C-alpha cells in the first residue's frame, strides 16, 4: 500500500529558508515522480514542480525558479523540499503527492491519488502591533419602538487573534463578532456590532472590550451617539 | 488483414566475429547476419496510426541495451542496495554499431515514410518490412548523438506538448558535429568543440520550429534546473571512458537573438564514479587510458523539458533533457510497429 | 485557464452539490475533495472516472468546456472545499458548507460612517452591516455619488447561528482621509432574496 509520510510543521520569520521531508514506501521508488503542491486558505491550489527519483531530474514552477529546489536520498526513499526568501504569501499546507497510475514501464503524473498528510507552514514577523479601536455610532435620533445597531471596528492589528466582549462580558444577545479580513498593508481589522433597543440609547452604556494577547493590550472604548 | 500486436523480435547486424570489441562480441552471440537483398513493399490505399511513445519495441531494445552494458562495462566496484560488489574491470574496446530488429514469422514491420512525421497520429505513405533499419545503441543525455536525420523539417516530438512532465525530442533535419578530447600530457580533464555558426543556424531554425507549436511565444532556453550528474551535463560514453560535458555555452539565447560565431569549447570531464542509467546505482571504474582519448559524433537531436506553473507570461522556456535512455530508443525507432498477419 | 464556481455552497444534507469548472485547455480533467483538518482526496479522475472508495453519489460530466461535479444526498462526509484539476493547474474551490434550512428573512442594513477619531489619521473607513438574514447568499454593492466601487472593499460574514439559523455579513469600504473628503454621498446597496427590491443604505458627509 502507497505511502507517503512528512516531516513536522513549523513556524518561520520572513527571509528565512525552510526544508521538509517526505518519505515514500509500499511501491518502488524510482517508477514515479513526486511532486510538491501547498495550499493555502483563500488561493489556489499551487503546483511547486516535481522530482523524478532516479536521477532526481526536476522542473520547478516558473514563479518559483530561483528559490525552490527538490531532492532525494534514494536509500531511504524520500524527497525534500527547500524554499528561500520566506515571505508571508509562502504561509501554507505543503504537500508531497504522486499519480495513480505508475508502473515500471509507464506513469501518469497528474492524478494525484496518494497525498501526504501535509506540513503546515507559517511565515510571519515577530513583530505585534496593537489594534485601533474607533467607535461605529448608533445615530443621531433616538427612536422608541426600533432597534439600533452599534459596534466598533477594530483595525490594523497583528497578528490575529483579536476577542471582542461587551459591557465586561454582561452584554452578549444580538452581539455579531466577524471574522476578520486581511487588509493590503498586512494588517489584520475587524468589526463587531449589536443591537439594542433604541430607547435605551441614552440610559445604558455600552462599552466594547477589545483584547490582543500578542500586543499584550486591553482598550475598552465607550461607543456613544454623536452629539449634534 | 493484420492488427497492431506484440512479440519477441530477433536482432540483426554485421558484427565480426575477429573484433573484439563489446558491441561486436555481444551482437555475433546475440544476433544473426544481415540481409544483403531487403525487401520493401509500399502500401497503396492504406493508412495506419502510428504511436511511437507505446511502442513496445523500445522496451526490447532497453533490455537488450542493459545486457549489453552490463555483459560489457564491469565496473571495479558496484554500490547498489547498501551493498558492495568487488570485480575486475579491464579496458575495453567500445564503439557502437547499428543493430537491426526484426520480426519473426506471423509477423512484420509497418514502416511510416510521412516526410514530416511527428511520431503520432495517422501516416499516408507505409511500407511493409521484416527489419529494421541500422540503430546505434548509443547512450546519451542532452545530446542525441550519431542518429538518424529527419528528411524534410526539423521535426518536434512529444507524447503531449501541454504536459510538461513529458519528454520533448527535436529532431534535426542538418547534424552538426561534437568533437570531445582528453589529450595526453589533470588527466580527467577534457573538453568537447563544436562550430558556432553551424549550431547557432540549427539552434535558431529549432526555436523557430518551436514557435509553431507554442503560438510564436518568445522561446527561451536555460540550463537543467538541477539532478544528478548523469542529466545536468551531457553524459555519454566514449570509447570506454565517461564523459560529462557542462552543455550551458551550447544554449546561448544571445547568439540565436555579434561575436557569438567561432569553435565553442565545453568544459567536460572524466568520471570513474557514475551513477548508472539503468537505475542501478553508483559504479566505481579504472582511470581513463593513457594517449588521446577522442570520438568525433553527429548531434542528430536535442532532448528537452518544458517549464510549466501557473503563469501568464509571453515566452515559454526549455531545458536539455534526458535520464530516460529509453527515448534514445524512441527517437530512432519512432517510425516502425509490429503487426500480427491474422 | 481554469474557473471554477461557486465559491460558496451552503446545503443541508440530503440535498445535491453541483460544482461546475470551466477549461479553455483540454487534457483530462480530476476533482479533489479537501475534508477539514485533512489532505485533499481524489474523488474523479479523467472526467467522470470514479476513484477507488467513491460512491455512485459522485458523478462527473462535461458540456463543451464546462466540467461538473455533482454530488446526490449530501452525507456529513461529503462537506469540505472541492477544486478542479488540469495538469499543473487547480481551480479556486468550492466550499460546500452545512447549511440549516429555515424561512427567508431580510437582512437588516446599517451603515456607519467613518469615526472622527479615525478621520485624524488620515484614514476613512465606512462601515454596512447585513444582519439576521437567510439564506446566506447575499450581494453588497458600495456607490459613491452614484458610482460603483470596486477594489476598496472587504467583506466578512458570520457563521450560521446555532439559535436563529441567521447569517450576518460585514462589508467594509477604505477610503483615504483626502478621497473622501472629496464626495458627498456614500452608499451601501443590499440585494438579498427576502427583498422585493435592493434595498440602499447611505449618509451626507459633513451633515448630521
Ligand atoms: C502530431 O500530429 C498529430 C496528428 O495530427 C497530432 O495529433 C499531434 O498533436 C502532433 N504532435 C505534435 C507534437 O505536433
Ligand atoms: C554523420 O553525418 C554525416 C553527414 O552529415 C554522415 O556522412 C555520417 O555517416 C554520419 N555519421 C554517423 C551517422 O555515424
Ligand atoms: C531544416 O528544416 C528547417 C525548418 O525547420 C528548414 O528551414 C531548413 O531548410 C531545413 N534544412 C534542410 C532541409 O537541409
Ligand atoms: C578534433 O579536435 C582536435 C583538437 O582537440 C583536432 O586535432 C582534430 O583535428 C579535430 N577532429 C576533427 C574531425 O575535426
Ligand atoms: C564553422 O562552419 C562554417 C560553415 O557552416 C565554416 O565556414 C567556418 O569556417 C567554421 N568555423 C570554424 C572556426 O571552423
Ligand atoms: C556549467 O558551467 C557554467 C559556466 O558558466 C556554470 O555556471 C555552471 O555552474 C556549470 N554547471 C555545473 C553543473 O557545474
Ligand atoms: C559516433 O560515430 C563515430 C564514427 O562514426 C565514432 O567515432 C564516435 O565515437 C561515435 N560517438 C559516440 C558517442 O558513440
Ligand atoms: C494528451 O493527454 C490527454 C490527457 O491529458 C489525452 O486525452 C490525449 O489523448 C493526449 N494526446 C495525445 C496526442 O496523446
Amino acid at each position: 500500500q502507497v505511502r507517503l509520510s512528512q516531516s513536522g510543521g513549523q513556524m518561520k520569520k520572513p527571509g528565512d529558508s525552510m526544508r521538509i521531508s517526505c518519505r515514500a514506501s509500499g511501491y518502488e521508488f524510482i517508477n514515479c515522480p513526486i511532486n510538491w503542491i501547498r495550499l493555502a486558505p483563500g488561493k489556489r491550489p499551487e503546483w511547486m514542480g516535481w522530482m523524478k527519483p532516479r536521477l532526481g531530474a526536476v522542473s520547478y514552477a516558473r514563479q518559483l525558479q530561483g528559490r525552490v529546489t527538490m531532492t532525494r536520498d534514494m536509500y531511504s526513499e524520500t524527497a525534500f523540499l527547500e524554499l528561500r526568501s520566506l515571505t508571508s504569501d509562502d504561509t501554507a499546507v505543503y504537500f508531497c503527492t504522486r499519480g495513480k497510475y505508475c508502473t515500471a514501464r509507464d506513469y501518469y503524473n497528474w492524478d494525484f491519488e496518494h497525498w501526504g498528510q501535509g506540513t503546515p507552514v507559517t511565515v510571519s514577523s515577530a513583530s505585534t502591533k496593537g489594534p485601533s479601536v474607533f467607535p461605529l455610532a448608533p445615530s443621531s435620533k433616538s427612536t422608541s419602538g426600533g432597534t439600533a445597531a452599534l459596534g466598533c471596528l477594530v483595525k490594523d492589528y497583528f497578528p490575529e487573534p483579536v476577542t471582542v466582549s461587551w459591557n465586561s462580558g454582561a452584554l452578549t444577545s444580538g452581539v455579531h463578532t466577524f471574522p476578520a479580513v486581511l487588509q493590503s498593508s498586512g494588517l489584520y481589522s475587524l468589526s463587531s456590532v449589536v443591537t439594542v433597543p433604541s430607547s435605551s440609547l441614552g440610559t445604558q452604556t455600552y462599552i466594547c472590550n477589545v483584547n490582543h494577547k500578542p500586543s499584550n493590550t486591553k482598550v475598552d472604548k465607550k461607543v456613544e451617539p454623536k452629539s449634534c | 488483414v493484420w492488427k497492431d500486436a506484440d512479440t519477441t523480435l530477433f536482432c540483426a547486424s554485421d558484427a565480426k566475429a575477429h573484433e573484439t570489441e563489446v558491441h561486436n562480441v555481444w551482437a555475433t552471440h546475440a544476433c544473426v547476419p544481415t540481409d544483403p537483398n531487403p525487401q520493401e513493399i509500399h502500401l497503396e490505399n492504406v493508412t495506419e496510426n502510428f504511436n511511437m511513445w507505446k511502442n513496445n519495441m523500445v522496451e526490447q531494445m532497453q533490455e537488450d541495451v542493459i545486457s549489453l552494458w552490463d555483459q560489457s562495462l564491469q565496473p571495479c566496484v558496484k554500490l547498489t542496495g547498501g551493498s558492495v560488489i568487488k570485480q575486475a574491470c579491464p579496458k575495453i574496446s567500445f564503439d557502437p554499431i547499428p543493430i537491426h530488429y526484426c520480426t519473426p514469422a506471423g509477423y512484420v514491420i509497418l514502416k511510416c515514410n510521412d516526410k514530416n512525421f511527428n511520431g503520432t497520429g495517422p501516416c499516408k505513405n507505409v511500407s511493409s518490412v521484416q527489419c529494421t533499419h541500422g540503430i546505434k545503441p548509443v547512450v546519451s543525455t542532452q545530446l542525441l548523438l550519431n542518429g538518424s536525420l529527419a528528411e524534410e523539417e526539423i521535426i518536434i516530438r512529444s507524447e503531449n506538448l501541454t504536459n510538461n512532465a513529458k519528454t520533448i525530442i527535436v529532431h534535426l533535419n542538418k547534424s552538426v558535429e561534437i568533437n570531445c578530447t582528453r589529450p595526453s600530457n589533470d588527466i580527467r580533464k577534457a573538453y568537447c568543440e563544436i562550430n558556432g555558426t553551424k549550431w547557432n543556424k540549427v539552434l535558431k531554425q529549432v526555436t523557430e520550429k518551436l514557435k509553431e507549436h507554442f503560438n510564436n511565444k518568445t522561446i527561451i532556453f536555460q540550463p537543467p534546473s538541477g539532478g544528478d550528474l548523469e542529466i545536468t551535463m551531457h553524459h555519454f560514453n566514449c570509447r570506454g571512458e565517461f564523459f560529462y560535458c557542462n552543455t550551458t555555452q551550447l544554449f546561448n539565447n544571445t547568439c540565436i537573438g555579434k561575436g557569438c560565431n567561432g569553435t565553442i569549447t565545453l568544459p567536460c570531464k572524466i568520471k570513474q564514479i557514475i551513477n548508472m542509467w539503468q537505475g542501478t546505482g553508483q559504479a566505481m571504474y579504472a582511470p581513463p587510458i593513457d594517449g588521446k582519448i577522442n570520438c568525433v559524433s553527429n548531434i542528430t537531436g536535442i532532448l528537452l523539458t518544458r517549464d510549466g506553473g501557473a503563469n501568464n507570461t509571453s515566452n515559454e522556456t526549455f531545458r536539455p533533457g534526458g535520464g530516460n535512455i529509453k527515448d534514445n530508443w524512441r527517437s530512432e525507432l519512432y517510425k516502425y510497429k509490429v503487426v500480427q498477419i491474422e | 485557464v481554469l474557473t471554477q464556481s461557486p465559491g460558496t455552497l451552503s446545503l443541508s444534507p440530503g440535498e445535491t452539490a453541483i460544482i461546475s469548472c470551466r477549461t479553455s485547455q483540454y487534457g483530462s480533467l480530476a476533482w479533489y475533495q479537501q475534508r477539514p483538518g485533512q489532505a485533499p482526496r481524489l474523488v474523479i479522475y479523467s472526467g467522470s472516472t470514479r476513484a477507488a472508495g467513491i460512491p455512485d453519489r459522485f458523478s462527473g460530466s462535461r458540456w463543451g468546456p464546462d466540467y461538473t461535479l455533482t454530488i446526490s444526498n449530501l452525507e456529513s462526509g461529503d462537506f469540505g472545499v472541492y477544486y478542479c484539476q488540469q495538469y499543473e493547474f487547480f481551480g479556486q474551490g468550492t466550499k460546500v458548507q452545512v447549511d440549516i434550512k429555515r424561512t427567508v428573512a431580510a437582512p437588516s442594513v446599517f451603515i456607519f460612517p467613518p469615526s472622527d477619531e479615525q478621520l485624524k489619521s488620515g484614514t476613512a473607513s465606512v462601515v454596512c452591516l447585513l444582519n439576521n438574514f437567510y439564506p446566506r447568499e447575499a450581494k453588497v454593492q458600495w456607490k459613491v455619488d452614484n458610482a460603483l466601487q470596486s477594489g476598496n472593499s472587504q467583506e466578512s460574514v458570520t457563521e450560521q447561528d446555532s439559535k436563529d439559523s441567521t447569517y450576518s455579513l460585514s462589508s467594509t469600504l477604505t477610503l483615504s482621509k483626502a478621497d473622501y473628503e472629496k464626495h458627498k454621498v456614500y452608499a451601501c446597496e443590499v440585494t438579498h432574496q427576502g427583498l422585493s427590491s435592493p434595498v440602499t443604505k447611505s449618509f451626507n458627509r459633513g451633515e448630521c
